[PDB]
């Protein structure tokens, strides 16, 4: 299955930045690459996909990039309630769908 | 029919999306792809070359008291450019459309074949798809993809698996 | 439950084609049709460099005119480059006859070698071949003439019956151009030829005319109160032509010898000359393609696409481009 | 709207039959695949399942494969899984999740549910 | 195939007739009928506007001692006319024949999309007309018409009157 | 009883169109893509209304003839409405030089002024200019000559040598029209003109000409048995023209200040003029139409649609049409 | 699809071939055939009398100082050599195009018609054709090539001998 | 196992078209849309002959060159054939006015009747009409002239002023050729015509133009150092044309009838006439068939396929000829 590794394992950045999260691919995934958010208790939401394309309802702060091996999630604004554990989306050669090992993003 | 196109396909204009247990992604069929590239390379290569031009000098140079005779001149190579202008759009764009239809058609029997292939072993659900009754591994998917599918081997299986 | 699909290639390409039914279709891949790009050069057609004149048209680089003698005169070119801004030629007024003829016979020579056919210093000790100046034509701040030609005036006070033939034994067409010069007065008639009525007699194998000079006042033109008629005609190989006159001969002593091509046109531009070789030519500069139709210029020299007025000719060659 | 509400959760016991549902609602539920989404404690998303709009092609992750089992009722509009011989692993929340698109664009998970806890203890 | 047109239909060039308890009539697929209106018209219109002329006067005056530049505008004149109305003629018919095929494929499709989206649960009996193996109601009629057919909630009813 | 059926459109049209492989196949709808409907009216091109001209031609109107006078001087015209009954031109027999020429240069006009080039009452005190007269263009069974022209003959017993000219000024081309006559006999010529040899000059800065007058019987053409060649040039502003003769000059009195525009022609027509605006413009009325062929008349001036042959150029828009 | 065309059918373009045990041969549909013959023969003589050309000379003379007016006559005529040139070799291209996508469209079309006749009564075993499920004699093989192959007077017997 | 197989239908032929996607495609059956065979012949166009002038010119022909006596002439023809090799008109040296409109003029007549305008032995008994005869164009080794023109000398030592007038009122168009006489010097102006100063004047209702000859020397072809201009005109019916000379001309003596049909023109080639009748006509020879394009000759005459540099344009008719 293509693994798919996140870096860092924490981001520790204060509200109001640039915040900036990876996740590398062994294979090549095309464009075919989405991102997931997690708030302690609550549901997962779909933001972007085919890391480009913003989901309906979701704020135009939170941006991707990447077409490949490397890809990055771009947020333009961190307000107070983006932070979470933000996961990566393959969807290219799954028999498994296999996630990232999670990006826990907080408040410093 | 079939929605959209594939970005994640790169290794030809006509291919396929195998998915089963041990992997999934694209597998472009080389020898469509080959001849509908080599098909349009000749209709452009028809197109530039049957224009053979010879040696000329478009312009003519007539003093104050030749004015009708610049005038016909004048009116050759306005009509020269009207018919050649007309011509140029109504090519393009009746090539256009026949070069798509070309693609619509490539697809269809593309389809076709693969559907007259598989007969009642899978099922037809829809956007070109087929989701097989039997269990088709990565050598009998790749079989299915130039035409060198056994039905009775799978018939059995998909036979107890329809119903 | 395995599943096999049929689609087909995308990419991120918006190149829009323009089909029957529809408008503004993105595809895959498209090849374009139409050649709107130029070298902004005036190059060489036929690997032959063409004959650019500067400040000088036609007539005054073939009459010789003083403004044109550091113009160099090839052997052969492909075509004429003209400035739109020149105004160097007929320093003397009057009417170039068969102008825009000569002009086509000259747009493209394979072998032009300028010889003199009259020597001025062998070929009339009976006429004055030196005070033949006006300040129509300067040179330097002072009078001179054309190179190509020679005003002939009497002798101290006689101007005699004029006899001279060349004789044509080189195997190329040689063109021979002469002048006939119409004083506005008769004391002018008198103070150049002596003569009050004067003829000029051209003769060939083909070419027969009786010029006779016209003696009226006209308006002035470059300070010059009479007009000139500046005349040309082609001599065949192993034939000769006469020329006779009472007076108001403006003999050549310069003519060219020539081996016309055919095919060739005459560029009026500001396009600069540059070493460059194409099959195609342009005023707006030289066109390098194997498409089909072009949108750079109407008025094209060479093996030139057809122009059309379209500003996009796209054949879509790829499928549709629908990412989804 | 669309709304996903799950039920079934519990604590069992490791090698017995648990089961879990999730009702759909605000939508057409045969037109859309579904999906099963675990998150161990201490770990991060793992995919359980897949199961498409009409019911008939079943996949599952490397880990539960055997012992697990996807269904759905159309008609009912509601899905399903099963479970046999269940592990100390096992033990996670379990969303259910729905796929916008078709078996051509199977992948991502454009809804999500609340979800129930799985405690497999002894 | 479809032997032949219907004059009930009023508001649109392609449709349906479905016939049922409740009754019958004639519905148009207001889709496809646009689909069609507009590419046609965009396909005439490409026609006209093509025709990029610019003013000009085409007839030329001469005296009797330019008899031969009066037959070459004469020439000139009779090849724009033959080059003319050959492409005139050649595109009409050649677009006749493309708009007839057109219309035919948008036939063929809308048969294509029925056909696929019944499978199994209607009789293929001919001239364009399916058959309903189960009691398909107006309700059932309009959910084939938009695309949305039930294929499972009927095909247990679809095959108990198969046989 | 439940069933659905697909179909198609079907009408009572009888609109039928040929294709390839089918000739007279019945369709729904149609567009058709030629223009075999005019107007019938001759209308006006760029909101400009032409020149006609009645019975007279341009020779006629242009030359002031004594038939011409009742026409209208319109500042400008779209251009010239000729009718094939047009026999009214040039009532002194004689050779219009360049004619057709200047039909194509006046064709169409921006700004149109007679102006009295050389008055009638103050510019020529030597010579007699009301005995001009003759029965070749009679007014009213009265003996007269043209309105724009003047023939000169000799005041008294003595014609004094000719010598005017006129500087343009205005920045316009003006048009200069003249004539030179030619005598039957030489009793003719002392009996207008008093001197037995004379010859016509003209001259400008472009134009150097000179006019041997040629005395002789010739065939005679309404009761005229000498000639008028008619001659003409434009006139750059800033330049002059300058007239000299000895005798046998035709001067001019009323010149026309013009400016060219360039695309227009003549129309041979019977048709009636109309206020009214088209694009297009024919003989046989009025092409106001978008359709890219029509098939009303080769000759067409404007924004033409392209000629054909063909009667019927129909385009299928709807489907078959099978009423059944 | 079908791999080539047949020697042994010499009477018409399109046609069957059946086997049974009376024999086997070749038979030519007249119908389809007659009409492609009668479409191509318009098609031909389509593109052949729509050229009208009207009684003209090209030749003109011209002196050694009417070189320009020559020049603009040669450009006159190399202008309508190289449109007919480029219009007649591209008409000849796209008109053996359509024609052999009307043969291949012809094909199809009689193939279709079958196939909706036959129905589940015979076995699609490739090769562009069928295989009957029942028996078939020249009588029954007549009648498929008719049109009228009424299809339950066979269905119980196919449907025994199919499982 | 009964089986029904649906295929079509394949051929052994080789016959290859040209398809937009691909080339070589093996057809069953195919047409030819190019005409590339002639039979080598110059077939008559709607039924009437050629005018063939053989090794003779069109100004020898039509002027009485003596090597033109054995031409068979004809009441009407369809268009003229000369010869490549043909060196055979206008045997005295000179410029023929207006040639190629005469070429152009002649090309094709519905009658032709060639009679004497002028009588030789009742027209001119003041003046001697037996002594014109040159040595620039002989007749079997004897000193000749044209067979249509007179060159009138001095009889004994007069030469009275000429004045000759043909009205043409026998229904039809009339075209005369005259000669004008350019001697080498004044001593041949005194022996020919013995008036040191001449005139020749031509005129009719239209054409009107006073000659005067140019006496100089010329250089010498075919032993001749003076030169003979000819000119052309046609009259009108009712109409008649006055021929007045105190020297210098050469009279027509044998003019033509002729009323002209317009749209024909000249074939030079080597290919003998042969009986036929054809529509199409080329100088590689006739062209009979039904398809639009010929790739035969460029120029053609009569209802003729367009000319194309393709050397095969084959419509494919068949299937794709799949043997197999
Ligand atoms: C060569 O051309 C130049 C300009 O192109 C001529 O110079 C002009 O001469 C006229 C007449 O004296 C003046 O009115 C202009 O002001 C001059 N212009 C410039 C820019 O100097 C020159 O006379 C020409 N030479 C010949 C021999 O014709
Ligand atoms: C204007 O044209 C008319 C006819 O087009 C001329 O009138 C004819 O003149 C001739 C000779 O004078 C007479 O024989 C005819 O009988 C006249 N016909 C008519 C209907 O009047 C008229 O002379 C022309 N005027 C000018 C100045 O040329
Ligand atoms: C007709 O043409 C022939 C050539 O085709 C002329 O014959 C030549 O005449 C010149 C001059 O008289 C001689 O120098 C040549 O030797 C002749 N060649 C031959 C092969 O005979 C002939 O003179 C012409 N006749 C007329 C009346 O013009
Ligand atoms: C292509 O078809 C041939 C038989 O014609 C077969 O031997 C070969 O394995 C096929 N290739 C693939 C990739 O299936
Ligand atoms: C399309 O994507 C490729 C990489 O897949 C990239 O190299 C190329 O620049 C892209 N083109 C555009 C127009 O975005
Ligand atoms: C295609 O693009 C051009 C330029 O953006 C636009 O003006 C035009 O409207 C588009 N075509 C259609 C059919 O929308
Ligand atoms: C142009 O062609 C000539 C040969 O005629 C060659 O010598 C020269 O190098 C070429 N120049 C360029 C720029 O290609
Ligand atoms: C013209 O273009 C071709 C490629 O289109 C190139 O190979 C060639 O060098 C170009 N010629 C010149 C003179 O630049
Ligand atoms: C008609 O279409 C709409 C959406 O396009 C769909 O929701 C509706 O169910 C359709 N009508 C019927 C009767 O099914
Ligand atoms: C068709 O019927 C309409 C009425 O609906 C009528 O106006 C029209 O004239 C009829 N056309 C023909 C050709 O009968
Ligand atoms: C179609 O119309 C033309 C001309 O009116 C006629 O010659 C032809 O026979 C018609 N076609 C039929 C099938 O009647
Ligand atoms: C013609 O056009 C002009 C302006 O272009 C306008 O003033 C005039 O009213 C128009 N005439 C008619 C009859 O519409
Ligand atoms: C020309 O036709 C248009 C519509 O075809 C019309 O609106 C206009 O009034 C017409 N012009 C005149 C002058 O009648
Ligand atoms: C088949 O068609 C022909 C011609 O229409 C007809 O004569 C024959 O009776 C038909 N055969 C049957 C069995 O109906
Ligand atoms: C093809 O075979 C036939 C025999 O039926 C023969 O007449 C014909 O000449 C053959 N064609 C070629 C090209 O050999
Ligand atoms: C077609 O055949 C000719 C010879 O018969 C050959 O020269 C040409 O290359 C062939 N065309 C192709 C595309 O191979
Ligand atoms: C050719 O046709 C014409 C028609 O006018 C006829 O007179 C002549 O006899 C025909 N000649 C031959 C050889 O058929
Ligand atoms: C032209 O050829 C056809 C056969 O192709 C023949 O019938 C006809 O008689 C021929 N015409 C002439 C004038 O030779």
């Amino acid at each position: 299955e293509i693994v798919l590794t996140q870096s860092p394992g924490t981001l520790s950045l204060s509200p109001g930045e640039r915040a900036t999260l990876s996740c590398r691919a062994s294979e090549s995934v095309s464009t075919y690459l989405a991102w997931y958010q997690k708030k302690p208790g609550q549901a997962p939401r779909l933001l972007i996909y085919d890391a480009s394309h913003r989901a309906t309802g979701i704020p135009a702060r939170f941006s991707g990039s990447g077409s490949g091996t490397d890809f990055t999630l771009t947020i333009s604004s961190l307000e107070s309630e983006d932070f979470g554990v933000y996961y990566c989306q393959q969807r290219s050669n799954w028999p498994p769908i296999t996630f990232g090992q999670g990006t826990r993003l907080e408040i410093k | 029919f079939i929605e959209g196109g594939w970005t994640g396909m790169v290794d030809g204009w006509y291919g396929y999306h195998h998915q089963n247990e041990q992997g999934s992604g694209y597998a472009a069929d080389l020898k469509s792809t080959q001849n509908a590239i080599d098909k349009i390379t000749n209709k452009v290569n028809s197109v530039i070359e049957k224009m053979n031009t010879q040696f000329t000098a478009v312009g003519k140079e007539f003093n104050h008291l030749e004015k009708r005779i610049e005038n016909l001149n004048k009116k050759v190579d306005d009509g020269f450019l009207d018919i050649w202008t007309y011509n140029a759009e109504l090519l393009v764009l009746l090539e256009n459309e026949r070069t798509l239809d070309y693609h619509d058609s490539n697809v269809k029997n593309l389809y076709e074949k693969v559907r007259s292939q598989l007969k009642n072993n899978a099922k037809e659900i829809g956007n070109g798809c087929f989701e097989f009754y039997h269990k088709c591994d990565n050598t009998c998917m790749e079989s299915v993809k130039n035409g060198t599918y056994d039905y009775p081997k799978y018939s059995e299986e998909a036979k107890l698996n329809r119903e | 439950g395995d599943t096999l699909c049929i689609g087909y290639h995308a990419n991120n390409s918006t190149d829009t084609v323009d089909t029957v039914l529809e408008k503004n279709v993105t595809v895959t891949h498209s090849v374009n049709l139409l050649e709107d790009k130029h070298n902004g050069k005036l190059c060489k057609l036929r690997g032959v460099a063409p004959l650019h004149l500067g400040k000088c048209n036609i007539a005054g680089w073939i009459l010789g005119n003083p403004e044109c003698e550091s113009l160099s005169t090839a052997s052969s070119w492909s075509y004429i480059v003209e400035t739109p801004s020149s105004d160097n030629g007929t320093c003397y007024p009057g009417d170039f006859i068969d102008y825009e003829e000569l002009r086509e016979q000259l747009s493209s020579v394979s072998s032009f070698e300028r010889f003199e056919i009259f020597p001025k210093t062998s070929s009339w000790p009976n006429h004055d071949s030196n005070k033949g100046v006006t300040a129509a034509c300067p040179h330097a701040g002072a009078k001179s003439f054309y190179k190509n030609l020679i005003w002939l005036v009497k002798k101290g006070n006689s101007y005699p019956k004029l006899s001279k033939s060349y004789i044509n034994d080189k195997g190329k067409e040689v063109l021979v151009l002469w002048g006939i010069h119409h004083p506005s007065t008769s004391a002018d008639q008198q103070s150049l030829y002596q003569n009050a009525d004067t003829y000029v007699f051209v003769g060939s194998s083909r070419y027969s005319k009786k010029f006779k000079p016209e003696i009226a006042i006209r308006p002035k033109v470059r300070d010059q109160e009479g007009r000139m008629n500046y005349y040309w005609t082609l001599v065949e190989p192993g034939d000769k032509i006469t020329f006779e006159a009472t007076g108001n001969l403006v003999v050549p002593r310069y003519a060219f010898a020539m081996e016309r091509n055919a095919g060739s046109g005459i560029i009026i531009s500001d396009t600069p000359v540059h070493d460059c070789n194409t099959t195609c030519q342009t005023p707006k500069g030289a066109i390098n393609t194997s498409l089909p139709f072009q949108n750079i210029h109407p008025i094209t020299i060479g093996k030139c696409p057809k122009y059309v007025k379209s500003t996009k000719l796209r054949l879509a060659t790829g499928l549709r481009n629908i990412p989804s | 709207q669309v709304q996903l509400v799950e039920s079934g959760g519990g604590v069992v016991q490791p090698g017995r039959s648990l089961r879990l549902s999730c009702a759909a609602s605000g939508f057409t539920f045969r037109i859309y695949a579904m999906h099963w989404v675990r998150q161990a404690p201490g770990k991060g998303l793992e995919w359980v399942a897949v199961i498409s709009n009409e019911g008939t092609n079943k996949y599952y992750a490397d880990s539960v494969k055997g012992r697990f089992t996807i269904s759905r009722d159309n008609s009912k509009n509601t899905l399903y899984l099963q479970m046999n011989s269940l592990r100390p692993e096992d033990a996670a929340v379990y969303y259910c999740a729905r796929d916008p698109s078709n078996p051509p664009h199977w992948g991502n998970f454009d809804s999500w549910g609340q979800g129930t806890l799985v405690t497999v203890s002894s």
